[PDB]
């Protein structure tokens, strides 16, 4: 989510209940502004949290012009001390498949199944972005120059279009993006209305902790993954 | 943590995600905000039928 | 005929990263039809330095160098050469940074502060135990390629570990209990 | 279809406050 | 050869 | 003459190329032409 | 004349330390007094290897090679070289010993066990903090001089520091309190 989600508690307004304290919120505002300074990103959205057993990894994601670029991930344990997380590949996706369990706060932790916790952080954040990173329909407009920009004239979805999974897009490489109605399982997405139905909350069931914010009246949107960081393989049993 | 002499003891169960316990050192309260499920490292095995 | 003068001109990393321009005043040994004069017709040669030009990249100006009465002038202003920096060593489209990490920070979690050629600052995590052959690749963040200025190579961060110069006997017991167990 | 067919950088006064205010969180 | 008159 | 070969091969492309170059008047027309032909593929073939 | 028979005399550091004898079979290639015939006895050349001979010193046998049709040969079996001993390598007049050392012993002192070419065990104390770029000179303990078989060079004991592969959080706090202060 953008900085507008850190001037007000947009995260906890979704009713998921997990988010940032005002301490972390103000610290994150200053730190993500400094990240946009130090790293010349077009925008610096707060990706979310990986709730560990010792400390939580506060995650930020760099956005280029060129928003479907291979987005650059950053991590921080004490919020402000932001550090450039390495990018993800297919080998590191295959590497962590033998490991299961909750994240440890120290990213130097080792698993004997060695495997670094930093590699787990990189791979799990990549998997969450490829699976359940949400963009509402029409928020991004494929520019004729081979580059994706913000559709800066985007009006929020009509309330008729709110209830359809077709009106929401996977924020990744592929109206250009893939819609959520093919995201198997068919019931894998939960759509609910809060705050007088001026608020659409769309939570991932396959990756619990994701909660996508959207205000239909305006263009205020964003997604945050605040959760344990594992994939709910039990989803078809649970549906 | 920046002002530790006014901190509140946070507890994260890791058995029921979203379950929390809190205390300023004198009073306390409990709160659950999860999906209502127990955490398990292993994938959910449906139980076998009776023999 | 007489050879072209293989002039060497030094370019720092930011000049070959951003694609600067350079001017080199040339000789005044240009001949008229009389074939004994010494004048100049073009004082300055300009080279549009593009990003990613490697060392040894030859830029040649035919018919611009010194000229005798019956030979064709030529000149090879300039062979691309790299200045010393504080610090990245130029290799084939990769930058090699040396961080003087102290010991005790080498063996534990560390964050390396790298100013880049973009005037961007990087906090690179180092969660591995930094022995004196370790290097972390920060991919896609080196200098631009000469064949593609949009794409850039990888940044290599090597480590020069500073061992302690003196240890208390308490510090000797500290270390012996820690490392040899 | 018509849209088909050495750079300096400037930045706002909002990061000198951010430069100033990180000391609050350290 | 003689494109100078032909095509230009 | 060799007109017919290059009748078929180039046609509209060189026309638009030098029309744009004459309109713009860049400092290096030849480099502008090369870059424009690259871009002209990047729109047409793709 | 015909070119020399250039051959490598293979000798380990122990043999150049003590000295030896080596025989090289030429053998059945000289042209005999039959005028001419290559059938020759198994003629042999002995090289008395004296102690302390350097790598590359030339041993030359005049007229002992494959004699041609009235052509003076020479069986130049000459390069003294160079077998990498399991414990030492050789520079000029100096044995360079590489001791793999763990980091705890590198920092908190140790004793190095050097088995020499003479079959002596040297317990060399190391009580300086072993930098990666660290060596100790054990003088008078190298190989013998070629010019003087009573005098000896210097032994150099370099170190290959073995850093730990895993450190627990207790071990990380251990090191942090120990070194970074």
């Amino acid at each position: 989510m953008d900085a507008d989600s850190l001037l007000l508690s947009l995260e906890l307004a979704s009713g998921s209940g997990q988010g940032l304290s005002p301490d972390r919120r103000a610290s994150l505002l200053t730190s993500l502004m400094l990240v946009k300074r130090d790293y010349r990103f077009a925008r610096v959205l707060f990706w979310g949290r990986i709730l560990g057993l010792v400390a939580d990894y506060y995650i930020a994601q760099g956005l280029s012009e060129d928003q479907l670029a291979p987005r650059k991930t950053l991590y921080s344990l004490n919020c402000t001390e932001w550090s450039l997380l390495p990018p993800a590949t297919e080998e590191m996706a295959m590497q962590i498949s033998v490991v299961s369990g909750r994240f440890m706060g120290d990213p130097s932790h080792e698993y004997e199944h060695q495997i670094k916790e930093e590699t787990r952080l990189v791979s799990i954040i990549d998997q969450i972005d490829k699976a359940v990173a949400i963009i509402p329909r029409g928020a991004l407009f494929k520019t004729p120059f081979g580059v994706t920009h913000v559709n800066r004239t985007f009006e929020g979805l009509p309330l008729s279009e709110v209830r359809k999974l077709s009106s929401y897009f996977h924020f990744r490489e592929a109206d250009f993006l893939d819609s959520l109605e093919y995201d198997i399982p068919r019931g894998s997405w939960s759509i609910q209305m809060e705050r007088g139905n001026a608020l659409v909350v769309l939570r991932s069931l396959l990756w619990p902790g994701l909660t996508f914010y959207h205000a239909p009246r305006t263009k205020n949107y964003g997604y945050i993954y605040v959760g344990t960081g594992e994939k709910n393989m039990d989803l078809p049993f649970m549906l | 943590n920046l002002i530790p002499q006014y901190a509140i003891a946070v507890l994260r169960s890791n058995l029921w995600p979203g379950a929390y316990a809190f205390s300023n050192g004198k009073k306390f309260e409990n709160f659950y905000i999860g999906w209502g499920h127990k955490y398990c490292v292993e994938n959910y095995t449906p139980p076998s039928p009776p023999p | 005929q007489d050879p072209p003068i293989e002039r060497d001109l030094y370019l720092s990393l930011e000049d070959l990263f951003f694609g600067c321009t350079k001017k080199i005043k040339i000789s005044r040994r240009v001949l008229n039809e009389d074939r004994y004069s010494s004048t100049i017709k073009d004082k300055i040669l300009t080279i549009d330095v593009r990003p990613g030009w490697r060392q040894g990249t030859r830029i040649t100006f035919e018919k611009e160098g010194d000229q005798g009465p019956n030979i064709i002038p030529a000149d090879i202003i300039f062979i691309v050469k790299e200045k010393l920096h504080p610090r990245f060593r130029r290799e084939h489209d990769n930058l090699f940074f040396v961080y003087p990490i102290p010991l005790g920070k080498a063996l534990t979690c560390c964050t390396v502060e790298v100013k880049t050629l973009d005037d961007r600052l990087l906090n690179i995590p180092i969660n591995d135990i930094v022995h004196p052959k370790y290097f972390k690749i920060v991919p896609g963040e080196g200098m631009p390629l000469p064949e593609n200025p949009s794409k850039k190579g990888d940044l290599f961060i090597f480590f020069d570990i500073q061992f302690p110069t003196r240890l208390t006997p308490q510090k000797k017991q500290m270390l012996r209990q820690a490392l040899l167990t | 279809d018509v849209k088909m067919a050495h750079n300096e950088y400037e930045m706002l006064p909002a990061y000198e406050i951010a430069e100033t205010q990180k000391a609050l969180f350290l | 050869r003689d494109i100078e008159v032909g095509f230009l | 003459m060799d007109t017919a070969y290059l009748k078929n091969c180039f046609g509209t492309g060189l026309t638009q190329a030098l029309a744009e170059v004459a309109r713009v008047r860049p400092s290096d027309p030849i480099e502008y032409l090369a870059h424009w032909l690259y871009h002209y593929r990047s729109i047409t073939v793709a």
